[PDB]
């Protein structure tokens, strides 16, 4: 509601080649065509992540997964973040989102990350996922013990 | 003829110097 | 005790470890006789019979000789290597005569694995070109798992005669799906 | 025939954020295309009264 | 190294395209390019930047 | 299989039919006999040598 | 083969290095009577210097206990006789007993059995290649089987000593349960193909009956599947002598034997099939070559290669053929000496008191 | 449970004389090796420096 | 006949492992649930509704709601094919928010 | 699984993200063609 | 190539094969000799497995 | 091999055959 960059003037692109001798350069590829290498490159944050919505004034937030494989599967990863400061993903405008300020889903500043309590895990009526390799809980990884606690 | 051509590898005196096995694309955040 | 006529084990497939993964009789392909007379049920035991034969002929025509069925890993031999041919290039440019050129004052525009192959774009102050040919295989033999078009021969399904007698020891314990050969138990957290 | 699939689960604004802290160490500020890191002074968030 | 390391033909050494069609919606702007290598060049995709 | 429906706002319930083959063979050997064996090939409710 | 546990036993209980038992190659090292390098010793500091000399003229005594109780114990769990988890349990509980009852009797013969042991690991790996027990049970179950008492033919005695035969030639996995009543056979240890050696008794019926010419399926049609398959495994271990106008039994022995031919017949056809599917005297040659290319580019000024090629064309035969290699080497220096600056290739060829400079040779 | 050891006693605490990679049995060093990334043993056991 | 929850988006359905020896293909439609009877019951006291039943007659009229459908052989690479589709990995439908 | 979070009076929501092989292999094998083939090794398709 | 001919992780090198050895001899040659200023070694990823 | 280095228990602490050196403004 108060100013706007709606000019771009113009945009373009700037390509730097290495100046490699033509016989090389024709050796590199011509030889870097071959099914036998051809480059592969891995996202570095690989992950699959979605957004789980918490009601305010919320208990625990319960998902579950149906079934699937999980093969080559490594890992969670979660944090918490306002509704206000995150868009909704979709392509254009998405007039409900009226805060310009960090947005910890894309610039990476995550703050929320400090309210969290029983991340209980549960495969098919197995629940526990660390099980037979206990920790000091047996079924949930506890986080931020209350006021309790020995 | 069929010569065989091998690399030039700037040299550090006489040893071409080559280097060593650093062909590694491993990021892998986790 | 069995039936002699029992049905196969048909063999599944992992991609992507690409190696299989255990086995269960096909249920999805039988018949219901059970609605018909003594000789209808027996050419239904034939037709039955008849497939366990095909199968082992196929096995043995196709499927590699093996001590272990669904091996953890195949050594290079057995696996499916693509031997593409060797890769060509025509080199464009003379190195000697354009640094000849160049140093002139003419201002030009427009181990050992390899072979300089003479042919006695090209340019008009040289009339030397020079072919270079390259292995474009792999450095070494892939070993690893199986793919998709070899899968299909090595496993066919198995008719399996009188399935468990005896010595738990002899048990075909690969049609088990979470069964881990090299410590040869039962594995998973589950 | 295109080349590049985008998935509407693959954070790759806040992948190459990630990436960077790994590669370097994004402390200094690289002017070219703003590596200023959003980084809040360690003492009005923990107010350390004396 | 002398011989192999740096061709002589009078070669650019940083290009510029501009785009070939542009679409300047309400709140996007579209631009596209048609990156051309040429022969016997090879280009290092993390050297481009709009 | 997913199938990403679009969200309507009343209880309701997707109706795969999974197409398969499906064939009786009905023989009749004497006079006041119908004896028949059925089959469905990908997804059978046979049963085995009993 | 099984490793030997004395060799493995001393392969986590015994110094790397040198120790007190290796006292002959440590006596060779303080002396420099080591073909290898005897000035190693000479050249090591004063205080590991001395304390291998002390140790080599008064070796120290040791105890040998825990070595020899750990041979027994890595000798238990190549038998199986102990879980791989349970060697920590009982290497511990072997010692104490024996610490509990210490003495020299204990001790040799803790010593006779670790000699012992050594055998029977072999004895077993050669056991269980030999795989003899199948044997001792084929014995068995053809004795419960009345036996030399057939009504048709007695070639049923020649077919039993096939069986033995396929017992005794194929090593792996020949294996006969006794089975909960009935004995069984197989082939592979994955058991993909067993048989109900006691339901074999249809072949028992049918012992010289005539092989009826027309169908398979006839009368004489008896045979179970689990019958036909006994028939197809020990066909490639039987030979002639049950005659092809012998028994029906007879007769279809010759068919799997053929098939079997066939099928190994087949796998190298289609192996081949699918690859194939899938897929002073220098000097004067110097100052001739010097006016050519010069005189060459005189009359012409064609480029340095097409002026070298002309001057090799016009040689005497005898003058090329003598100094055919050094012509070629000639030829390339001149050209990338060219190649390098014209200018001072121009004067080069314009003073006959040029020579070659040093590093033309090299 | 050898009570004694008679063997010197700057080499039998190691203070100077073979250094872990040549005193320990095979069997442990290369199972030392084998699981450094995870549980090491280097820090258990001494490696003599002699001037 | 699986189901979809009120309010609900993509339904997941997995088979487990078995051969596909003559499969022609699949069909699907969207049936509401309130008019649909319990299938293979002589009588379900819970089917209060009268009008057509899409399920048994052949009245479908809700198949103009699905947006993209998945088909993937044991995680593999989709059944659709290597690059049969313009869409890379997935059947697209009803591509109707915005399509370039 | 079941996170249970502390209340709070904004309406936020959590960012679980499950890790995955993400990768690519770009052939172009002749000349102005290329044609990559991507893969997630769980949750290879689906929100 | 595709999944048809080999598995999926042995393809984009999860697993199996470094890159030191399922390229090209060739290949390999020249990324080491030229590994001082023209970098190949992040195009190609070699596999780790635990 | 003149072996006046310091020691490791044994075998010579160590040392790189090329390592005498080169550096320049550039």
């Amino acid at each position: 509601v108060d100013g706007a960059s709606v000019r771009f003037d113009s945009v373009n692109l700037y390509a730097t080649f290495f100046p490699m001798a033509h016989n090389t350069a024709s050796t590199l590829e011509a030889m870097l065509r071959n099914d036998t290498h051809d480059q592969s490159f891995n996202d570095y944050l690989s992950a699959a992540n979605m957004l789980y919505p918490i009601p305010a004034k919320a208990t625990n937030v319960p998902i579950s997964i149906p079934s699937r494989n999980w093969a080559a599967f490594r890992g969670w990863s979660f944090t918490r973040l306002k509704t206000k400061e995150t868009p909704s993903l979709g392509s254009g405008f998405d007039p409900y989102f009226v805060y310009s300020g960090s947005i910890p889903y894309l610039d990476g500043t995550f703050y929320l990350n400090h309210t969290f309590k029983k991340v209980s895990i549960m495969f098919d009526s197995s629940v526990s996922w660390p099980g037979n390799d206990r920790l000091l809980t047996p079924n949930e990884f506890e986080i931020k013990r209350s006021v309790d606690g020995e | 003829e069929d010569i065989n051509f091998a690399s030039l590898a700037p040299r550090h005196g006489t040893r071409p110097f080559m280097g060593t096995w650093n062909e590694i694309g491993t990021s892998q955040l986790n | 005790m069995s039936k002699e006529i029992p049905t196969p084990y048909m063999w599944s497939y992992q991609p992507q470890m690409g190696l299989a993964a255990g086995a269960s009789q096909d249920y999805s392909t039988r018949m219901n006789w059970l609605s018909a007379g003594p000789s209808m049920i027996s050419r239904v035991n034939g037709v039955r019979s008849h497939r366990n034969q095909i199968l082992l002929e196929q096995a043995a025509v196709t499927s590699t000789p093996r001590a272990k069925l669904n091996p953890r890993n195949w050594p290079s031999t057995l696996v499916y290597q693509e031997i593409p041919g060797p890769t060509t290039v025509l080199l464009p440019r003379d190195a000697l005569a354009e640094v000849r050129m160049t140093n002139s004052g003419v201002q030009l525009a427009g181990v050992s694995s390899s072979i300089g192959l003479r042919p006695d774009g090209r340019s008009s102050f040289t009339p030397n070109q020079a072919y270079l040919t390259l292995q474009s295989s792999s450095s070494e033999p892939r070993s690893g798992g199986i793919g998709t078009l070899q899968f299909v021969e090595e496993f066919v399904p198995s008719v399996y005669f009188n399935p468990f007698s005896g010595s738990p020891g002899l048990y075909p314990d690969e049609f088990i799906p979470n069964f881990d050969a090299v410590r040869e138990a039962v594995d998973g957290y589950d | 025939l295109n080349a590049v699939v985008d998935l509407q689960d693959r954070n790759t604004e806040l992948s190459y954020q990630l990436l960077l802290d790994s590669l370097g160490d994004r402390t200094r500020y690289f002017s070219m295309w703003n590596s200023a890191v959003d980084s809040y002074d360690p003492d009005v968030r923990i107010i350390e009264n004396h | 190294p002398t011989h192999d390391v740096t061709t002589d033909r009078s070669q650019r050494l940083t290009l510029r395209f501009v785009p070939v069609d542009r679409e300047a919606t309400t709140y996007l702007y579209k631009a596209r390019f048609t990156l051309a290598v040429g022969d016997n060049r090879v280009l290092d995709m993390a050297s481009t930047y709009f | 299989m997913t199938f990403e429906v679009d969200p309507m706002d009343e209880p309701t319930l997707l109706y795969l039919l999974f197409e398969v083959f499906d064939v009786v063979r009905v023989h009749q050997p004497h006079r006041g006999v119908i004896e028949a064996v059925y089959l469905r090939t990908p997804f059978s409710a046979g049963n085995a040598t009993t | 083969q099984a490793p030997d546990p004395a060799i493995r036993a001393a392969l986590q209980s015994q110094p790397s290095g040198l120790a007190s038992d290796d006292w002959e190659a440590a006596m060779q090292r303080i002396m420099a009577l080591t073909t290898r390098n005897p000035e190693s010793f000479r050249q090591q500091p004063q205080a590991n210097r001395l304390s291998a000399i002390l140790e080599a003229v008064v070796p120290s005594r040791t105890n040998p206990t825990h070595e020899k109780v750990l041979a027994i114990v890595n000798a238990l769990a190549e038998n199986k006789a102990i879980r791989p988890d349970e060697a920590g349990l009982v290497y511990n509980a072997l010692l104490e007993r024996v610490g509990r009852y210490n003495s020299t009797n204990v001790q040799s013969n803790l010593d006779r059995l670790v000699t012992d042991v050594r055998e029977a690991v072999a004895q077993r790996e050669r056991f269980k290649n030999e795989g003899l027990g199948s044997l001792v049970a084929l014995n068995a179950f053809l004795a419960t089987q009345p036996a030399n008492v057939p009504r048709g033919q007695d070639d049923y005695t020649n077919f039993i000593s096939a069986l033995r035969l396929m017992v005794t030639e194929v090593p792996q996995s020949e294996v006969y349960q006794s089975g909960p009543d009935y004995f069984f056979q197989t082939s592979r240890q994955g058991l993909q193909t067993v048989n109900l050696s006691q339901a074999f008794k249809n072949l028992r019926g049918l012992w010289g009956v005539q092989a009826p010419v027309g169908d398979r399926s006839t009368v004489s049609s008896l045979l179970t599947p689990n019958s036909r398959l006994l028939l197809l495994l020990i066909a490639p271990f039987t030979d002639s002598g049950s005659v092809n106008r012998n028994s029906y039994l007879g007769h279809l022995l010759t068919l799997y034997r053929e098939a079997i031919g066939q099928a190994q017949v087949d796998e190298q056809t289609f192996q081949e099939i699918t690859s194939v599917s899938r897929a002073a005297e220098e000097e004067r040659i110097l100052r001739y070559v010097q006016q050519s290319v010069g005189l060459f580019l005189m009359q012409e000024g064609a480029t340095p290669s097409a002026a070298l090629d002309m001057t090799a064309r016009n040689m005497e035969p005898s003058m090329y053929a003598a100094n055919r290699p050094f012509i070629n080497k000639l030829m390339d220096y001149l050209h990338r000496a060219a190649a390098m600056n014209t200018d001072y290739f121009t004067n080069a060829i314009l003073n006959p008191h040029w020579l070659p400079p040093p590093g033309f040779y090299t | 449970m050898a009570t004694p050891s008679m063997m010197p006693q700057w080499a039998y605490m190691h203070i100077a004389g073979q250094d872990a990679s040549e005193y320990l049995s095979p069997g442990l060093v290369q199972f030392a090796r084998a699981t450094d990334t995870y549980f090491s043993l280097g820090n258990k056991f001494r490696n003599p420096t002699v001037a």
